[PDB]
């Protein structure tokens, strides 16, 4: 459980400078604080890893030092016409999930990866409420099979949160919130990796995404993709 | 080369155990050299063959100074099993039980081997191992044993200048090393300093599991020993505890002849089956 | 389970000796812990590991491990030394066995204040609180250790300073719930399923390791402990 | 944790009480046996891996167990009989300069074989692509440095980790542990336990020249009669304890009741008295 706040809105790209305080430490070992911009429809897109060394994308976002106990992301000067949600990742103890924050609105008007690797799911329509249903993201160009890739899932109104785990081959750690009930497998060597539902407990009606590298140990990986979600609608 | 061969006097009666003992005869059995036995005459004036190492040797060397040094004794010499290059260096004694295979040849620096795999012991003994006309006679009684490489020797400085051969008088071993190291043996290579920039010859006899008596002395050394299977004499000299052997008839062992063929012989082959009957005909059954 | 003599004796002036007994497998894989507790206050570490001592403690106390038992040695005791003794050790099962207490009577700075006690209805609870002023709540762990009035102590369960794995006691397994928050120093205890036994006084106890007492199994300690409140039920 | 040593040590007494006390250890957890009962049991050889791992991997270090440094650096099988012997190291291995030097080989393609250490450097290779040395968008450093330092907490310290496997082949044991001693006592009848000689008798004085290489020693007929102690060189002699026949004179149940008692072999300083032969 992190503390981010609410929304922001006054003084558009002058003062925002939003953070994400709650730490009371040293951001534990690896100082790799992540911010994400979900925004609404797409998947969201990564904006900065490091507190410097901003990647290849807009240069008006950087200086995200890490000042008192939090990474103040200087967002000054940015633009002043933007709807999405701005989420950062810290915690980076071992073995310890939900490193997202809460939804932070950080809209400064209000009003006003497609072809990189790939992007495929299952499009699980009017999901039954049980069962096992599996879900890929068969990528044709980095290896399915010996990059780490996660699974990360997110419900309306609701933040992010860590939902799977999965390192090159002998590890299938899984996330607090199933606590055992979600069983991964990973698919063949050469054609993709898909996860299992196996008996839901009506919490799974949230849209997940299979992101190509880990969140919380987030390396460069020379870019970052994501993929479109699929609503997964349960009826029970 | 023609491996000469000549005849090992009583030499070799190494100490058994570590037990102090005074002017008594204690009878023993366990692996010594025979008395009166063929040794063969291995001449170092070159020389390297491996002799088969059954259950134990017992090493000789008339050397001069440092003529014969080292021992590679080992299982097969190559890198899958593990081997043992006990050498004599400079004022000092490396003993590894390392696989160290080959390099090109047992000759000697360190250029007996050049490669590098794991090893099992270091025990690399500080204290080492080894007068116109007087050479200086090492023996060295290899034995192995479940669990232990046991190495005995004696340095004996003879004085007779006659042609090479084994000296007259008898000379025990004492033990030195107790190297615990397991490992199966049943090779042995031998190595000369060479350092190119009559010599010497080593004696290399076989171990028998024999029963000896030996002599203790007041002061708690073996003085001499006595065989029990090479002539009528020594039976009755171990039979008896006593190597001074009155007049008179004394009943030893006793003799048994074995047999040579073995014979079986059963009744007559008759009455056979009808199964041949059976397996033959037109119609069978349904 | 371990063996303690429930209440000795002893002369002033000369030295006596405490000894706890125990298996193999809480003591013989693991290090005893010594405890003093005065009547009245609250308790405080005397020995931990059975080799070291803290600042607090003079050289008046020693500890040994020789074999599967500890032993304890006061050269010179006094009148001061009248207190409880209390031996605990970490099992290899999972769990934190106290002693029962020694009764060696012999007649001639930051706070860690918690509350959230009070008489309650049966069969449910209310939450426990705990607190402190600056003491670095993320580099060390916390444990509940309740004592019932006039009775023993006993670990209930326990936190660690990374805030992963915990682990509760053999009775108070399931129905307990133990977490922190990011705010400043707190530990928050829920408690279900309330069977009316549960008359004590829940002390919050502040230790000194980051990580489950069951990987550092030879530098778990506790240090100073805290006034704890008097929750008595009573169904 | 890439490259690790295995030193394999023996031939000594391995006393290990005395590792209770070299080092303020903050771990001595042992998955084998006890360390009271460590000490009387021999091994052949034990091989020291030492490592170095944050305060959160150390809960890593199990026989058998999943991780970024258990299947990757360092993996132990389920037969592990040594112990887990481990401390923070926070007081010499962090400065304030930049500590680029260590790793832990986040990149990986499976699981590596328990007690293998893979000393590698080439870059890691994630398929669909020959990389014949290259560093973007398909192979990267399979290497990442640690980020110790001084100012921070607890769980991201230097902690050294040195376990000690212990294996017992077709070969004799080594190391054993330490043995103790006790004084000597000279004229009394006492047991005695002389490297593995056992016995009992009167440990006495004699003047028996035994050879440099002799420990025992026996006499005409399968007897003991002279050890060497164990310590520092001197010749004894072990002579059976006082033991005899005990017999009654009298002069009949008829007069009178007053008895007189004979032991045979007894100096009578040994048990009117008087000696006879
Ligand atoms: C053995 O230890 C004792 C006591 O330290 C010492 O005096 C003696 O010289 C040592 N060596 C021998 C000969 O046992
Ligand atoms: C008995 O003891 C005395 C005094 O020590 C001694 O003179 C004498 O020789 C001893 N005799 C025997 C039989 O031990």
């Amino acid at each position: 459980v992190l503390t981010q706040p609410p929304s922001a809105s006054g003084s558009p790209g002058q003062s925002v400078t939003i953070s994400c305080t709650g730490t009371s430490s040293d951001f534990g070992g690896y100082n790799s604080v992540s911010w994400y911009q979900q925004h609404p429809g797409k998947a969201p897109k990564l904006m900065i890893y490091e507190v410097s060394k901003r990647p290849s994308g807009v240069p008006d976002r950087f200086s995200g030092s890490k000042s008192g106990n939090t990474a103040s992301l200087t967002v000054s000067g940015l633009q002043a016409e933007d709807e999405a949600d701005y989420y950062c990742s810290s915690y980076a103890g071992s073995n310890n999930f939900d490193v997202f924050g809460t939804g932070t609105k950080v809209t400064v008007l209000g009003g006003g990866g497609g072809s990189e690797v790939q992007l495929v799911e299952s499009g699980g329509g009017l999901i039954q409420p049980g069962g096992s249903l599996r879900l890929s993201c068969a990528a044709s160009g980095f290896t399915v099979s010996s990059n780490y890739m996660s699974w990360v899932r997110q419900a309306p109104g609701k933040g992010l949160e860590w939902v799977s785990v999965i390192y090159s081959g002998g590890s299938t750690y899984y996330a607090d919130s199933v606590k055992g009930r979600f069983t991964i497998s990973r698919d063949n060597s050469e054609n993709t990796l898909y996860l299992q539902m196996n008996s839901l407990r009506a919490e799974d009606t949230a849209v997940y995404y299979c992101a190509r590298g880990e969140i919380q140990p987030y390396y460069y990986y020379g870019m970052d993709v994501w993929g479109q979600g699929t609503t997964v609608t349960v009826s029970s | 080369l023609p491996p000469a061969y000549t005849n090992s006097f009583t030499r070799g009666v190494y100490y058994p155990d570590k037990v102090f003992r005074s002017s008594v005869l204690h009878s023993t059995q366990d692996l010594f050299l025979p008395f009166f036995s063929n040794v063969t005459w291995f001449h170092v004036i070159f020389d390297n063959p491996v002799l088969p190492f059954n259950d134990g040797v017992y090493f000789a060397s008339i050397e001069k100074s440092n003529i014969i040094r080292g021992w590679i004794f080992g299982t097969t010499l190559d890198s899958k099993t593990q081997s043992l290059l006990i050498v004599n260096n400079a004022t000092n004694v490396v003993i590894k039980v390392c696989e160290f295979q080959f390099c090109n040849d047992p000759f000697l620096e360190f250029r007996v081997y050049s490669s590098a795999n794991n090893c099992t012991f270091e025990y690399v003994s500080q204290p080492f191992l080894m007068q116109g006309n007087f050479k200086n006679l090492r023996e060295f009684v290899f034995k192995n044993i479940d669990g232990y490489f046991k190495i005995y020797s004696k340095h004996t400085p003879i004085i007779v200048r006659e042609p090479e051969d084994l000296p007259q008088g008898f000379s025990a071993l004492e033990p030195l090393v107790d190297l615990p190291i397991g490992i199966n043996i049943t090779r042995f290579q031998t190595l000369l300093a060479l350092h190119r920039s009559g010599a010497a010859a080593y004696y290399v006899g076989y171990l028998q599991p024999r029963t000896f008596l030996l002599k203790y002395n007041e002061n708690g050394t073996i003085t001499d020993a006595v065989d029990c299977a090479l002539d009528p004499l020594s039976e009755t000299k171990c039979t008896l505890k006593s190597f001074t052997v009155e007049k008179g008839i004394y009943q030893t062992s006793n003799f048994r002849v074995q047999p040579t063929e073995s014979i079986v012989r059963f009744p007559n082959i008759t009455n056979l089956c009808p199964f041949d009957e059976v397996f033959n005909a037109t119609r069978f059954a349904s | 389970v371990l063996t303690q003599p429930p209440s000795a004796s002893g002369t002033p002036g000369q030295r006596v000796t405490i000894s706890c007994s125990g298996s193999s497998s809480n003591i013989g894989s693991n290090t005893v812990n010594w405890y003093q507790q005065l009547p009245g206050t609250a308790p405080k570490l005397l020995i931990y590991s059975n080799n070291q001592r803290p600042s607090g403690v003079p050289d008046r106390f020693s500890g040994s491990k020789s074999g599967t038992s500890a032993s304890l040695a006061i050269s010179g005791l006094q009148s001061e030394d009248e207190a409880d003794y209390y031996c605990a050790a970490w099992d290899d099962s999972l769990n934190w066995v106290f002693g029962g207490g020694t009764k060696l009577t012999v007649l001639g700075e930051v706070q860690l204040v918690e509350s959230g006690g009070g008489v309650v209805q049966p069969g449910g609870s209310l939450r426990l609180s705990c607190a402190a002023s600056g003491f670095r709540f993320d580099d060390h762990a916390m444990h509940w250790v309740r004592q019932a009035p006039g009775k023993g102590l006993e670990w209930v369960s326990v936190i660690s300073g990374d805030g992963g794995s915990t682990y509760y006691a053999d009775s108070v397994k399931g129905r307990f719930s133990i977490s922190r928050d990011d705010s400043k120093n707190s530990l928050y205890l829920q408690m279900n399923s309330l069977r009316t036994e549960d008359t004590a006084l829940y002390y919050c106890a502040k230790d000194r390791s980051y990580g489950p007492p069951d990987v550092f199994n030879y530098e778990y300690g506790m240090d100073v402990w805290g006034q704890g409140t008097t929750v008595t039920v009573s169904s | 944790v890439y490259a690790w040593n295995r030193k394999r040590i023996s031939n000594c007494v391995a006393d290990y009480s005395v590792l209770y006390n070299l080092a303020p250890f903050f771990t001595f957890k042992c998955y084998g046996v006890s360390p009271t009962k460590l000490n009387d049991l021999c091994f052949t050889n034990v091989y020291a891996d030492s490592f170095v791992i944050r305060g959160d991997e150390v809960r890593q270090i199990a026989p058998g167990q999943t991780g970024n440094i258990a299947d990757y650096n360092y993996k132990l099988p389920d037969d592990f009989t040594g112990c887990v012997i481990a401390w923070n190291s926070n007081k010499l291995d962090s400065k304030v300069s930049g500590n680029y030097n260590y790793l832990y080989r986040l990149f990986r393609k499976s699981n590596l074989k328990p007690f293998e250490r893979d000393i590698s450097t080439e870059i890691y290779q994630a398929g669909n692509k020959p990389c014949n040395g290259v560093a973007g968008f398909n192979c990267y450093f399979p290497l990442r440095s640690y980020s110790f330092r001084p100012t921070y907490g607890v769980g991201h310290q230097p902690y050294r980790v040195v376990v000690l496997s212990f294996e017992l082949l077709h070969a004799p044991a080594t190391v054993c542990g330490p043995k103790k001693s006790t004084n000597l006592v000279k004229n009394k009848c006492v047991n005695f336990n002389f490297n593995g000689l056992k016995g009992t008798g009167v440990l006495t004085e004699s003047n028996k020249k035994f050879l440099p290489f002799q420990q025992f020693g026996r006499d005409i007929a399968d007897t003991t009669d002279a050890v060497r102690d164990p310590q520092t060189l001197e010749i004894l002699d072990i002579t059976p304890c006082s033991f005899g026949g005990v017999s009654v004179i009298t002069p009949g149940t008829n007069t009178s009741n007053q008895v007189a008692v004979l032991y045979q072999g007894v100096n009578c300083t040994e048990v009117n008295v008087f000696q006879t032969r």
